[PDB]
């Protein structure tokens, strides 16, 4: 026998381990690959598709209607829609999104970030809204004023129905860590900002017209995006063994 | 010159067999995974017998009982080929045989006023199991050519986010934009073929996620109506005509 | 990262005994992002 | 029929640098969800970029990269020194879930059992005995004892290992009838039958079972078993929409219905 | 190809086993016999080669070839249709419904025996070979019915035999094969042999 | 050998679809007027529609009830499409358009033995009319799959010499010669297609000429099968199903 | 003499594509069983065909494939700390079934054994022994006791090992004197006897006897032992009628005569 | 399937000692399942 000397690791069983093992079954010959559309190659293919933000979760709102951003004639100006951290593996709207899922089935994410807005007031129904996004140091902006002092886009209410604000990858390290966990970790020093909106003008009706409408929110990641060190997604749990 | 200058134009034709569907307020078309229907190949073929493809006789538009768009509506769907099981030659090759292949092709139609508004998410799901009841009833399952209502929409039948059912080929029909949802789709499954009587491998859902609201005294009564064709199909294993 | 230099030699009849596979890369996500009929390029109004 | 391409990639996309744009011409920023279609709009062209060789690598995401390691499937002791598990991934959700997270997927599978003595009060015990596990495919006879015939296992294949050796582990091929295994069926299990019982379950996804035994009788202590799957080789298509209830049932998908899946905050303008 | 013991009932003991029955109608179209075509299902395939080596797996594929042999007197007459019924529903209940599926038409004479291909029309590349149901709900795999009916009548001369027989023989095709190995269920044994 | 030899062997097989028919005692095989079907050249169309050509789900061997040649048998006959009119795709295809064409093979079955005698004369006549009845009944201008006895066979229903019918493509079913009649019909008619529900273009028609005897204590019953496939079809003017 | 080509095929046979037949010249369908020929109408010339490139294998059919997996054999307890075993393969039905499917063939083998100790009861103890299995050929002398001297198997092949180790395995040629072994004989073992007793048997097939013991002697306790086989590199000849009765003897093919293989269903024309 | 490429090395002297073989083909079944004088091809009648 050829002289061998076995080392620490010997005989331990690494979920993550890649060996080669005999098959149970070794002439098994397998039924042939046949042409199905939707092939998948990388989950970084679903992450950049467009899926619903639970924007509006608040007591009142339940089911389908957290889906809706409330939008209505204002009688004053500057007035804010909506806030939200940019965070897309944090407890929050994001979390049963697309991109959400799956950035919290991984421990660390890098860049920038689709956030797409679809209005669905009347044909009729005008308006013009500002979203911004405020790169961390501080909190979430107080006014109108100083949220446009960010990256932002105008959005006209139009023909073309939805409006596209692009939260850029700025950040210090080229990752973040997907959880803002404090208490242990302190992971709070990964916070990426915040994303507002603001009526730019006001929201405008003819005569006997519905006063309110609704914005719908997408979220998606860009061809830049990319996620590392995957972990058990917290949302999945059981007690007892299923019957 | 849409091509010219990269845009989707938003009238549309869409020609079958010997029917025509038109619209002046479309969004473009979407075609599922990118894939248009195509016919079995040699390769990944099983069942040796010669198949049947009927061709005009079952390749053109069905329209299907019109729903209305309640205050109350929670959405509606209908599972595919289980909707037009019944209807014309396509219903009858379906039942004549024991194997059945094909794609579609799918429009919704949905039309109100510059003075309405309203948003329904128009989605074509791959194995859409209607499991929020510890024995889904076969009423619910197979819903026939009337479709079945939502019951459950947030968490769309199946225990998951209504919100992420985009990564489904999906359109809206945003009322201040379009009148119309038109969908492509290619035959998906694990199989070569399949029954038409046991499974469905699509499931049309229609469902409001921005309530219909209107000027006071507009027109209260809105329709919706689901005009679906069957494309490149096949079908293996003749015998009697038999049903679910 | 991954190394460009190390054994790959499979000691087993059927393929089903090999270790993971080592490609690891990801495709163009247009048939789940854009599965339109007609292009709408990012410089034009998407409907017209 | 494919008129979209897939080339594929082995780093994310890079920036490019970009300036001002002031025109009536390209309009990146405005889209039209109803279309389908996820927005087109780029970083540079919604504000001014610099230039980012962005080497970022998009292995960790990969099919091979998310599916390959191994998960718990099966964990129970034997009674009478035998115990009969059906192959099925839905008593326990980690893996469940991320299995549903495609519609159809080929892949072989790495088993390993690790497995230990425990007594009557489940206290655990350094006791190495040998244990066999074999595999009985659907219309092989099941034992009915620790003694029966067909543990002589002349054509099931079987493993025979001992708590006092490392963990058994073998490869399984690609075993399906069907061309790809489905992790979401709307269908029946048999023609002729409508009853919810058999709605929403592939039977070719069923395998068999695995029967365990201790070799030789134990003296009133028991075999502890725990069984971890791992994919290997994966191909997948058409991604599902992700589980966003408790599981309930092993055999369905069945779910309580819900008002909210994230907790709710006191207003929307309140980040 | 080997012999099917198909006529198993209560009634027939032994080598009566393998003879369909037949005999002169006083009525038209009546059928003669029924048989699920699955290969390695209880029943009349479980003894026969091809039944055997089936129930020795987990699964098949191809096309199996069922060939009947008349064995009447060279003065007897007949024709008779058997036909394969894919799934979807029950075995066919009249002849009617029969012939609408794959079918040969037999007429006896001079050669003694008829084919009927039943052809490989399967969803999936390969079947269970049980249709076990209460564990696995395997009846989703189940393969169809081969059914025989009177095309016209059995006929004869006087004084001769009323009643006949067929011999009814399986075999694969060449597009058959196996696949998993398992052990056969119909070897057993309680204690060690001596 | 028998192309060699010029003569024609008594044995045959017919394989159309699913379907295999054999006999082992034939008398040749007609092709009436020695054109096999074919299809609508696109000079003599007028339908401008695309047509339907079902293939195998319709081209194949349809066994309809048997008839008994009883003592007092006069004959039956039954119309073509009409009897196959509810029948398989066939009959689908049929009742779900205005406009068909097609051409068939018949293969009529009657054995008996050597010690029986009798002859049948099997026929097939273009635009057969029973008009032996001042109103002809429906019951018995399309009697359907089941087919109608025979009355008036000296006149052969129309007024015309039963011994003249040769004139149309037949054989005979002699019983000491052979126990089967095949024959294969192109479409024939006065315009390229027709409706399936109000005209047949071809009836046949099985006429004992010689009776059915034979020797004391021999098996009485003896039935006639008819067993026949459409072939070369095409289908125009799709709508909902219409029959007559 | 072979006037029959056997050619290699590595896949099952493809499906060419057909059309219909309207002829009195081909018959494909009428066949003529007397002649005791298998059919040979195919699926092409029966019912219209399309075109299927089947790559189905035919690997897990191949005597190699079949046989190829360890069954077991033998299993016995020791007694005064020795056993002696006679090698022959009909105490257990499994693979002796297997077996009898060929009349003639010739292979290699691969002997496992897992051995482990029990006490009176037969209640397994965790107790690590070594233990010696050593091949007697007939003519030699087999040890009456544990402590005799054949053990010292200066010329006996043996195999020593510990029920703490891994089973035991050892590979052996195709050994008999003939030129394939024989699961099927037609005669007697010896001239000059005509006895029962005598006949069905092939005395070459039987080659020895493995007597095991554990080394030192165990304190009231037992080793309890299982060999398993394995056919490998495997020839064969002549296929057989498979075993359709239940078998009673170890060294005989008797059986009990029975009535119907299958069980009675109500009519034969009711599925 | 089985891989196209892996280790095929005997360690030991005898052949009894080498792995399982690796050809599992199948062969023409005509010795047994027609094992006539005269060919009886498909399209012709057995007997005459
Ligand atoms: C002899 C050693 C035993 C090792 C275990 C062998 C297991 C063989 C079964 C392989 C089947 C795995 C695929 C199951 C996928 C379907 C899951 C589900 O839907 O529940
Ligand atoms: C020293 C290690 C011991 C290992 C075991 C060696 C066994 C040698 C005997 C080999 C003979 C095997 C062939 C028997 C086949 C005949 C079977 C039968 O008819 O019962
Ligand atoms: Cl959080
Ligand atoms: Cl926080
Ligand atoms: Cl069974
Ligand atoms: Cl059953
Ligand atoms: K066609
Ligand atoms: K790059
Ligand atoms: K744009
Ligand atoms: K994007
Ligand atoms: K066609
Ligand atoms: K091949
Ligand atoms: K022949
Ligand atoms: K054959």
């Amino acid at each position: 026998g050829i002289p061998t000397l076995y080392t620490p690791g010997s005989g331990q069983f690494l979920t993550t381990d890649d060996f080669q093992t005999p098959c149970m079954l070794p002439k098994f010959q397998p039924t042939p690959v046949i042409d199905i559309p939707g092939e998948v190659k990388n989950f970084l293919e679903v992450v950049q598709v467009e899926s619903l933000v639970e924007i509006n979760n608040v007591e009142s709102a339940e089911g389908v209607a957290r889906y809706r951003i409330p939008l209505n004639v204002q009688d004053a100006m500057d007035g804010q829609i909506m806030a939200l951290r940019v965070d897309p593996g944090i407890d929050g709207p994001m979390q049963s999104t697309l991109l959400g899922v799956f950035t919290r089935y991984y421990a660390q994410w890098s860049g920038s970030l689709d956030f797409t807005f679809m209005f669905c007031g009347t044909f009729m129904t005008t308006g013009k809204v500002i979203i911004a996004y405020t790169p961390p140091g501080g909190d979430q902006p107080t006014n109108r004023r100083q949220a446009m002092l960010g990256t932002h886009v105008v959005w006209d209410f139009g023909l073309q129905s939805s409006i596209t604000l692009v939260v850029p990858w700025i950040s210090s390290g080229h990752f973040r860590g997907t959880t803002l966990e404090n208490t242990i970790y302190k992971y709070r020093y990964y916070e990426a900002g915040y994303i507002t909106m603001w009526y730019q003008t006001n929201m405008v009706v003819p005569p006997n017209f519905p006063t309110t409408a609704s914005i719908l929110m997408f979220v998606a990641a860009q061809p830049n995006f990319s996620l590392r060190i995957l972990k058990d997604r917290p949302d999945i749990s059981q007690e007892g063994a299923l019957q | 010159s849409a091509e010219a200058c990269g845009y989707s134009d938003r009238v549309a034709q869409l020609t079958l067999g010997n029917s025509t569907i038109t619209t002046q307020e479309a969004a473009n078309i979407v075609v599922g995974y990118g894939r248009w229907p195509t016919s079995l190949r040699d390769t990944d073929a099983t069942a040796v017998d010669k198949p049947t493809q009927p061709g005009v006789s079952a390749e053109r538009f069905y329209t299907l009982p019109s729903v209305q768009w309640t205050n109350s509506f929670k959405g509606h769907y209908w599972k595919l080929p289980d909707a037009l099981s019944e209807l014309g030659l396509f219903g009858q090759n379906l039942q004549f045989h024991y194997l059945y292949r094909g794609g579609w092709v799918i429009h919704v139609q949905c039309n109100a006023t510059k003075f309405h508004q309203g948003t329904l998410l128009v989605v074509a799901t791959p194995e859409h199991k209607i499991q929020s009841a510890e024995s889904p009833a076969f009423a619910r399952t197979n819903p026939g050519e009337q479709g079945a209502a939502y019951q459950f929409p947030f968490t769309f039948e199946d225990g998951t986010a209504l919100g992420n059912a985009l990564i489904y080929p999906h359109q809206w029909v945003n009322l201040r934009t379009n009148n119309s949802a038109t969908l492509v789709l290619p035959y998906v499954n694990a199989l070569p073929m399949d029954s038409g009587i046991r499974h469905n491998n699509w499931t049309l859902s229609v469902i409001p996620i921005v309530p219909l609201e209107y000027a006071a005294g507009a027109t209260t009564y809105v329709p919706i109506t689901v005009t679906i064709a069957p494309m490149c199909t096949e079908y293996n294993g003749l015998r009697a005509a038999v049903t679910q | 990262g991954s190394n460009i230099h190390y054994t790959n030699i499979n000691y087993y009849e059927n393929a089903a005994s090999n270790s993971l596979n080592k490609q690891d890369f990801t495709q163009d996500p247009e048939k789940f992002t854009r599965p339109v009929v007609d292009v709408m390029k990012e410089a034009a109004v998407p409907l017209k | 029929g494919q008129v979209i391409k897939s080339a594929v990639r082995s780093t994310v996309e890079n920036t490019v640098q970009s300036t001002h744009s002031i025109t009536t011409e390209a309009t990146p920023a405005l889209q039209a969800a109803e279309t389908g279609a996820t927005s087109n709009a780029s970083d540079e062209s919604m504000i001014e970029t610099r230039n980012v060789v962005n080497t970022h690598g998009v292995a960790e995401t990969s099919l091979e990269a998310f599916y390959g390691r191994a998960g718990l499937v099966a964990m129970f002791s034997t009674d009478g020194g035998i115990y009969r598990w059906y192959i099925n991934f839905g008593e326990y959700v980690q893996l469940r879930a991320k299995l549903e997270l495609l519609t159809y997927a080929r892949f072989d599978m790495e088993f390993t059992i690790v497995a230990q003595v425990v007594n009557a009060q489940s206290k655990v015990q350094d006791f190495n005995v040998d244990y066999q596990v074999m595999f009985v495919p659907p219309g092989a006879s099941v034992p009915e004892n620790q003694d029966s015939y067909q543990w002589q296992s002349s054509c099931n294949p079987s493993v025979i290992s001992n708590t006092g050796l490392p963990p058994a582990r073998v490869s399984v091929p690609f075993m399906s009838s069907a061309n790809a295994y489905s992790f979401s069926y709307d269908g029946y299990t048999q023609f002729g039958d409508t009853s919810g019982s058999s709605y929403g379950i592939v039977p070719s996804n069923y395998l068999g079972m695995l029967v365990v035994r201790t070799c030789e009788d134990l003296d009133g202590t028991r075999l502890r078993v725990r069984v971890y799957a791992k994919p290997k080789h994966v191909k997948g298509w058409i991604p599902r929409s992700p589980r966003m209830t408790p599981y309930k049932s092993r055999y369905t998908g069945v779910y309580t219905d819900t008002t909210k899946f994230c907790a709710n905050r006191a207003r929307i303008t309140t980040a």
